């Protein structure tokens, strides 16, 4: 259960990011 | 959602076969195809409309508009929390400062699962409260990471 918590939170992370770059352009 | 999948659940739900379902099981229909709704949700929801308001049973038709006209309501339901990801800090906060260094969280978020970068961790971390001892609030990371 603590791998794939930590991997959710990646996911997360990753569409978090996506996002950003998206505002920039 | 997936009506293929919906109208399949609704099936398993309609013994009578007469193509609606008791007004009492709308909740565990919801539930069953990936809501997580409070009883009082599932009854706001039918109340606002006069039309199921007194209704006896339910249609798949009336069930789908259902879902359609409060689609938002019904998906924040199932949106993750801050307590759902704060257990990947707290098996390894011993002492439960609330507190994990960045090199320990670099290490976790680079080196496990499905790995991020160094790059990508550095991108995040301009948004992140840094301790002068190289701490973070893990919760306060995570509440941001999911804001918006």
């Amino acid at each position: 259960s603590v791998l794939r918590t930590i991997t959710n939170l990646q996911k997360k992370i990753r569409k978090e990011l996506k996002q950003r770059q998206l505002k920039q352009e | 959602s997936a009506t293929r999948a919906n109208k399949d659940i609704f099936t398993l739900f309609d013994k009578k076969g007469q193509g609606a379902i008791a007004k009492d099981s709308l909740g565990d229909y919801l539930r069953a195809i990936g809501y997580n709704p409070t009883n009082q949700l599932v009854q706001d929801i039918i109340n606002a409309d006069s039309s199921l308001r007194d209704a006896s049973s339910l249609t798949l038709d009336q069930i789908t508009g259902l879902i359609e006209v409060n689609e938002k309501e019904l998906d924040a339901t199932t949106k993750a929390k801050t307590e759902d990801f704060v257990k990947a800090f707290q098996v390894f906060d011993k002492e439960s400062t609330g507190k994990v260094s960045v090199g320990d969280l670099r290490y976790m978020l680079t080196g496990l699962g499905e790995k991020l970068t160094d790059a990508e961790v550095d991108e995040l971390l301009k948004g992140v409260e840094v301790d002068s001892n190289g701490e973070i609030d893990y919760k306060k990371f995570i509440e941001d990471v999911l804001r918006q």
